[PDB]
């Protein structure tokens, strides 16, 4: 009982600490990804260069 | 795994940022269709599908 | 990190593309109704190819008329308009292969459906490679682990083999498929345990079981969740099978588990009626006979020549009510390397595996388990046969004979041995240690309730005092004198230790 | 290989048997012109209507507007066996049966813009190379959302079919994600 | 706003409708018609798409009584697939095939609504823990644990209780644990849908006035329905239902009864778009429907959506493919058979079948395990003897087997729960037990401390105690 | 041409259609070829079976359906199909179309003859009845063989029937000096690689050097298409065709399974645009029967024995393809799923299985006393189990409680011991005498051998053995 | 999906329909196989009348549908 209840209680830590970690990686890649609008002119001029021949 | 986990969701936003890049590729690609004359990009298009037609003779 | 490096990526996929002159087959769709799209024009079309929508929902073309093509939705099409434009993809149901899928929850259009991201892959393995060839492989000469104690007592398994686990619903038959999966844990042995046609909160469960248990690291779980449409509800065993030939292809033996294969004939059946193809005796097209050959005919066993893996095969198909005169646990006896039953009454009986070897059989025999057990009780089959046929003779029991007495008793002391708790996969060698001690009459005396006290004990009691004995017949796997001498001597002492008390 | 195709290629090859082939094509062509209208086709459609009359009315009709007696005869036939009800996807086929016993290769090439007749001509010689066939009608119709390529469609009905101009651009979206 | 046009075909229940050749709506989209009536042209006919059928045709489901209108009609196309209101709209409200409140109470608010089918949900948005609550059944408590969240399976034939179980079960879970309940009616008798609204009104959880406040949406889909209402009302309800364990995020108690119905249903619609027959009757499609509205339930992350759903077994027929696709669908098997009815137990429930994998020590303590293994064991054995003990008579058998027979026979009619709504049925004022009683009874019984009271002294007693009291009482009277 | 075009691909049925030029005969070999998904020259066999009008015709292809596309050339052979015939094709396994599959030399293809061919009429029948035996304890007592004769194995749910063709096959393949061949027709692939494996090892097949093999091994996978198990019954019959009017020898067939072959046909006939017939197959159920049972016939030329394994689905009799197929045989051995299950083997039930020569005259009027009179004891036995079950055998009275006891020893003893099953028991088999046989039942059905424990006659290939064990069993029952 | 749906037979049909008569003398198949055959003509053909087959292997005709006796 007490080894069991010990490791429900560090999962539930690592738990937390999983969220926070995914929590932190997702906003940092949302921020990124609305992030750097002008690059995607300049691969959208390079398609439109590639498209048309 | 969880940590796993972080580097699957940068992966798939990798894909979402290059398919919102993908999408900015279909606008300028419309603009440009916009800016493709009814006989200039016409012309191109009759020489492609010349070339394409010696192609497909080819194939 | 986005947007900041991966533009000149962009420039490289978008630069170097192809510009092809491809000349593609392109359908016309005519008829789409209920799963299926039955499509006008599409000339050239291979029987077989995945058909690209409008959409995205590919089809496979599995009947074609002069007019029109008979095509299913692998992916529910929800909207496709008529006369739109469904060109073919020209290959052939291909599956890209990788040792990267070793955990990830995979459907069967091969995607994954783990949540850990998506894997490369080079090859392209076709859905239907045919079996192995007929010379070119090896008789299955070699052991496979069960890790439960009765089948590999009785009725053995062995790599390459394709045993046939049967019975009712609920009675273990996932559960023992799991257990003999994560036995698999040094034998270097791929599992690939191919869920079809049930719930997701099940396979969300036995993927939980395994990520407690750590066997899905090495394992590739082909999930199906009953809301997928009834053609990748049939596909997903061949695109299991094809991953398996991946790995068996190299010279990695692998186990599979489809689960199971009842849902994937009435799935096929589906199929193959809303495609007015005919249907057969109790309703369902004839060729599930074909499917399932096509099916368990791609898992045999290779030879030296190619490799020398194998592909042991585990297809549970479920009977209803006990039965086995229904039609697919009637054909799949017929193509399967024997068969094991779990009947309701011997697990809610406590024999828990319910493996009842008067109807059980295994019919490659003692050349796919171990020399050991072999040398230990061969016999002991046969004997079990007997004795369950004369405790059901022992019914009438006023006046028994003295050596049937014996024998009966025997017997029951052996029918206790094969008692065994839940998801405890005993050693191999301790295996060898429970079957001679049934076997050489030592627990004849003992008591007969106790027998799995008894036996816990002794193996706990060799397991300590003489591991010497184990790891030298694991290493010679034979049932030499001195594995008798340090068994009889640990089977003395705890027999002692037992008795006081 | 249904019952209309199969119809149109008895129709076609007592055609090519007697030597009607043309006469039999303009026939059809007035005929399903003749069957536009839905009056006499539900006329001819109509199973209550006594045969007979029906027989009259399409024996007055050939001698009016003078035609072929070979289809005169079979839309007698096709009157007697009752398959007149069919005979929108009849001739609809037929004019596709007899383009294939006389091997004429209908090939609908649209695009954006209308062709140079001359390449129209370029890519017909290029189709019939690929196909053997006796000539390759050619087709055109303008479409918008093909954005500036070549677009042909040939084979049967629409079977084979290349295009470059959204299938360059799907080519470019589909293998960038990958 | 989208096409309109002309039902070009009727076919009693199915209908084909031709269109517009350039744009045919979806598969699977709603549409309504206009069509006519005696007075007025109601847009009653609501329709939903089945088959796009060649020819700008569609071959289409009715979804009410589709008598009065007639090929042509100005067919409507919605183009969406069937919205339905949901929100706290629901609460309460008595509401029908396609949303609207059939109550006689105010239209409610469409500000909030929904399309009336969807994808399955994802292999992680299914939940991990084995979730276990009790009810006060306690056959149910013993020998068949309910996964809450999962899928509570009620099976069994006609005439055996049934509906009656699952009313005593909302009866307990309705002021017990739960958020929103939900129950839907699959094809019910519709005066007992309307009987337990009413013992929802009379005992409270539903609301007379301020019905918002209900955690109750009772979305009924009556027996009497033409075949598209009911092969879409589970829809409906199970729309609710993820509506709220994702909206509400709520634990959705989903009492539906009965699935049977709904299948039967499409097999019924089947037969006449033409899609060939399967086995014995039915729809060849009965997987994959049973597949959406199996696989469309999950616990989420956050709703643990428990759905006690039943199954009609028709004519006690097991190897029946509605039961043998469900029982595969589902997590806690209950067949009630019959033939403990015609003996006279009341609820009439088997060990054998009736399951779970919720039974494992892992889940319920290893000694609630052994618990109910050492009461199937027994009865197991005890049916194993009963088909040779009826031929030829009772003391043939061994001490032993005389001794376990009584004993088995006594868990028998211990399991014998008198039940608080069978009242006004029986007579007797239905008892509640829990966990203490589930280890004390089987307790005295396997160990024989009760070992001389008679049969009928533990017959329609769920507490021990109390079958200790009526033993002491029928004792008494002599 | 003859080349023609493939308008309908459903399954392995192919609707082939053809200028009015051509439009050829039934059965005849048709190849599709030079396509495949590697763009590789695979060619796939198809042979007609219905031809639906307009010069078009509905085929069975004998490979698989992938590869080829409708609208594809066809190059029919003009003739219906040939299989290559000759001492060169013994040793190698070899396709339905004949293609050795050994994936070594391939034979000489010079002589083949047409796989459908006609049945010999009685006039070429050898009317000679003749007597086997092949060494297996309750067959050549009580089912004892035609050395001429057709001889079925009427198996349930995969028992004891293969593994008796492997041990039968073991025993009598070098006693019968003339020619002999197995037809692995839709037989699951691996036992027929394991029989394959035991025929190099017993050098049957002599694999270091072939065409002195004697045996001559043709399969038909389970994994082909119905077109291909439908007619690799065909093959095998042909290749014994040749070797019995040709070479006019001795010759052994040992097809396995001919149920595979009839599911095979129902598989195609529903397919190929035909009605169902009563439960499992189809319509030409009876003529595909007679095509078989009529080509295996004993010629006065030269003599043929083929034996064949007859699985029956649900394990019964009243099925319509056995109900066939017993009235197109004539050595009858039925197993038993309780038999089986009591691990008596082979499992037969000696009630059900009979055979034409079992006359007394013929077998000597005291080998048919005896088996008379096991098979009274045991049928009466077979009655009484279930009286025992309710009442009990210490009930069960004395004149009848003798008895029981009797033939329970009986059908044990006739449990014998394979030389290849010994993986499956743990004791090398026995090749018992008839004699052995008839004097151990001599002793049993008589009352001698009453004193012995049941059990030693228990998997015992003769009764002195049987007395041995029973010292051994008494001795032990000391110890 | 008709009957003599064979478009030879009705290339001859179309080709001499001219008149309202029958053909009574003999006929052709029109569909054969599996020990049985759809063959058109001869159409007074009595219930069960022997039939002359081409190369000889005659039978007896039992299903006489209209532009087809089997
Ligand atoms: N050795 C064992 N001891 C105790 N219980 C067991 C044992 N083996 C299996 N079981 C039990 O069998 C129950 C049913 O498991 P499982 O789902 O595999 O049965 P099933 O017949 O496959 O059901 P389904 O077919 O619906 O999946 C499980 O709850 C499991 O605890
Ligand atoms: N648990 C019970 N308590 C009291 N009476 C019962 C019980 N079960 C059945 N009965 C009697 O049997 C009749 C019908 O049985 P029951 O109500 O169980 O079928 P049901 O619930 O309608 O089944 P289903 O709901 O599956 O159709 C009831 O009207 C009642 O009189
Ligand atoms: N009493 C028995 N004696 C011999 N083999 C047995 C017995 N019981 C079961 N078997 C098994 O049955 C198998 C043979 O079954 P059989 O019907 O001959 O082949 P299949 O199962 O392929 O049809 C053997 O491989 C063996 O393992």
């Amino acid at each position: 009982l007490e080894v069991e209840a010990k490791l429900a209680e560090g999962r539930k830590k690592i738990e937390v600490e999983l969220q926070e970690a995914l929590g932190s990686l997702e906003q940092q890649k949302e921020d990124t990804i609305k992030s750097l609008d002008s690059q995607i002119s300049a691969l959208s001029d390079d398609i439109v260069k590639k498209v048309l021949p | 795994y969880k940590n796993e986990t972080i580097q699957f969701e940068q992966q798939k936003a990798i894909n979402q940022v290059r398919q919102r890049v993908f999408q900015q590729a279909l606008q300028g690609a419309l603009g440009t269709l916009n800016s493709c004359l009814n006989n200039e990009l016409h012309l191109r298009t009759i020489n492609a599908n010349i070339g394409m037609f010696g192609a497909m003779n080819e194939i | 990190i986005r947007a900041d490096e991966i533009s000149k990526i962009i420039r490289e996929r978008i630069e170097g593309y192809n510009r092809e002159v491809k000349v593609v087959n392109t359908g016309t769709v005519l008829q789409v109704g209920d799963g299926i799209a039955r499509i006008h024009g599409l000339d050239e079309v291979m029987a077989g190819e995945l058909v690209e929508f409008e959409e995205g929902t590919i089809g496979i073309a599995l009947n074609l008329e002069s007019n029109n093509v008979g095509v299913v939705l692998m992916g529910d099409g929800l909207m496709i308009q008529e006369g739109s434009s469904v060109k073919a993809t020209g290959r052939i149901a291909q599956i890209p292969v990788s040792e990267a899928y070793l955990g990830r929850v995979i459907n069967a259009l091969a995607k994954p459906i783990d949540g850990r991201g998506e894997i490369t892959a080079s090859e392209s393995r076709l859905i239907e490679s045919p079996a192995p060839g007929i010379m070119s492989r090896r008789s299955v000469y070699e052991p496979l682990q069960t890790g439960l104690i009765a089948i590999d007592a009785m009725i053995p398994v062995g790599r390459g083999q394709r045993e046939l686990i049967i019975g009712d619903r609920q009675t273990g038959k996932t559960a023992v498929a799991t257990d003999t999966i994560l036995n698999q844990q040094g034998q270097n042995v791929i599992c690939v345990y191919v869920a079809i046609g049930q719930k997701a909160s099940s396979v969300a469960q036995v993927v939980t079981n395994f990520q407690e248990r750590g066997a899905m690291e090495y394992t590739i779980v082909v999930a199906e969740t009953a809301d997928s449409p009834a053609t990748l509800q049939y596909l997903a065993p061949y695109t299991g099978a094809a991953l398996a030939e991946y790995f068996m292809y190299r010279e990695r033996h692998t186990l599979i588990i489809y689960d199971d294969l009842s849902k994937q004939a009435q799935a096929y059946r589906q199929m193959s009626l809303l495609l007015r193809r005919p249907p057969g005796r109790e309703a369902y097209p004839g060729d599930v006979f074909y499917l399932h050959s096509r099916l368990l005919e791609r898992a045999a066993k290779l030879s030296s020549l190619l490799g020398e893996g194998s592909m042991t095969a585990l297809p549970i198909v479920e009977t209803q009510a006990g039965d086995v005169s229904a039609y697919i646990p009637t054909n799949v006896i017929s193509i399967t390397d024997g068969q094991i039953f779990l009947s309701a009454d011997l697990f809610n009986a406590g024999i828990r595996p319910a493996i009842n070897v008067g109807i059980s059989v295994s019919r490659v025999g003692s050349a796919a388990q171990i020399k050991a057990m072999k040398k230990v009780a061969g016999k002991l089959k046969l004997e079990l046969a007997q004795f369950a046929e004369l405790e059901a003779f022992a019914q009438f029991a006023s006046d028994l004979d003295k050596a049937t007495q014996n024998q009966l008793a025997r017997g029951q002391r052996l029918r206790e041995l094969l008692k065994q708790p839940q998801s405890a996969p005993l050693t191999v060698e301790e295996q060898v240690m429970t079957i001679y001690t049934g076997t050489n009459g030592y627990l004849d005396s003992l008591e007969l309730d106790q027998v799995r006290k008894y036996l816990v004990e002794l193996r706990t009691y060799v397991k300590t005092n003489k591991p010497e004995f184990q790891e030298i017949i694991s290493s010679t796997k034979t049932f030499t004198e001195e594995a008798e001498a340090l068994l009889k001597e640990a089977i003395q002492e705890q027999m002692e230790r037992f008795l006081l008390q | 290989d249904s019952t209309a195709s199969r119809y149109a290629s008895a129709l076609a090859d007592v055609a090519d048997v007697t030597g009607t082939l043309e006469a039999t094509n303009s026939d059809v062509e007035k005929l399903i012109r003749i069957f536009s209208e839905e009056p006499v086709y539900y006329f001819f459609a109509n199973p209550v209507i006594s045969i007979d009359n029906k027989r009259s009315v399409l024996d007055e009709i050939i001698t009016t507007s003078g035609l072929q007696p070979h289809t005169a005869n079979f839309i007698n036939i096709l009157i007697d066996s009752e398959r007149i009800n069919l005979v929108k996807e009849i001739l609809n086929e037929f004019e596709d049966v007899f383009n294939k016993i006389t091997g004429t290769e209908v090939a609908v090439v649209t695009s954006v813009v209308k062709l140079e007749n001359d390449h129209l001509a370029q890519i017909a010689k290029g189709v019939q190379k690929i196909t053997g066939a006796k000539n390759v009608r050619i087709k055109t119709v303008i479409d918008p959302s093909l954005v500036a390529g070549f677009t042909i469609r040939y084979g049967n009905e629409g079977s084979k079919l290349v295009d470059m101009s959204v299938k360059k651009q799907l080519e470019e979206i589909a293998a960038q994600l990958e | 706003k989208k096409n309109l046009g002309r039902i070009a075909q009727i076919i009693g229940p199915v209908l084909d409708v031709a269109f517009p050749p350039g744009k045919m709506p979806n598969i699977y989209n709603a549409l309504i018609v206009k069509g006519r009536d005696t007075a007025g042209q109601p847009m009653n006919v609501t329709c939903e798409v089945q088959q796009l059928l060649g020819n700008n045709r569609v071959r289409a489901v009715a979804m009410s009584a589709t008598d009065g209108l007639t090929r042509g009609m100005e067919v409507i196309d919605t183009g969406a697939p069937l919205s339905v209101p949901v929100g706290g709209a629901t609460l309460g409200r008595i509401f029908n095939v396609l949303g609207e409140p059939v109550d006689n109470l105010g239209p409610v608010d469409t500000r909030t609504t929904s399309p009336i089918h969807r994808s399955a949900p994802a292999f992680t948005q299914l939940d991990t823990k084995l979730s276990i609550f009790e009810t006060g059944i306690k056959v149910v408590d013993l020998l068949a644990p309910y996964r809450r969240g999962g899928k509570i399976g009620l099976f069994g034939g006609a005439g055996v209780g049934k509906t009656v179980l699952i009313m005593e079960l909302i009866n307990n879970i309705a002021k017990a644990h739960g958020g929103v309940s939900v129950f839907g009616g699959v094809g019910e008798r519709t005066r007992e849908g309307n009987d337990l609204y009413m013992e929802m009104k009379e005992s409270g959880v539903i609301n007379e006035q301020n019905i918002a406040e209900s955690k109750v949406a009772l979305v009924y889909g009556q027996m009497n329905e033409p075949p598209g209402a009911r092969m879409r009302v589970g829809l409906t309800a199970l729309t609710m239902a993820e509506y709220f364990r994702d909206v509400n995020e709520q634990d959705v108690l989903l009492f539906i009864d009965n699935i049977f119905r709904f299948v039967q249903a499409g097999s019924e619609v089947s037969a006449l778009l033409g899609r060939m027959p399967s086995a014995v009757g039915y729809q060849p499609t009965l997987s994959t429907e049973m597949g959406s509205l199996q696989e469309r339930i999950t616990s989420t992350k956050e709703g643990s959506i428990t759905s006690i759903q039943a199954v009609y077994v028709p004519a006690d027929d097991l190897t029946d493919p509605a039961p043998a696709t469900t029982f595969a669908h589902l997590d806690a098997t209950t067949v009630l058979s019959r033939g403990l009815a015609a003996k006279g137990i009341y609820p009439a429930v088997d060990p054998l079948d009736s399951t779970s994998t919720m039974l494992q020590p892992r889940i319920v303590g290893e000694e609630h395990y052994e618990i109910a293994q050492r009461v199937k064991e027994t009865l197991q054995r005890y049916k194993e003897l009963q088909d040779i003990i009826a031929i030829l008579g009772l003391d043939e058998l061994s001490e032993e087997d005389r001794l376990t027979v009584a004993r088995a026979r006594k868990i028998e009619r211990f399991l014998s729960q008198p039940f608080f709504v069978a009242e006004v049925f029986t007579g007797s004022p239905g008892k509640y037990v829990g966990l203490a009683e589930t280890i004390r009874g089987f307790q005295l019984i396997l160990s024989g401390e009760l070992d001389s009271l008679p049969e009928q002294a533990f017959y329609l007693v769920g507490n021990i105690d109390e079958a200790t009291a009526k033993a002491m009482n029928l004792e008494m009277e002599s």
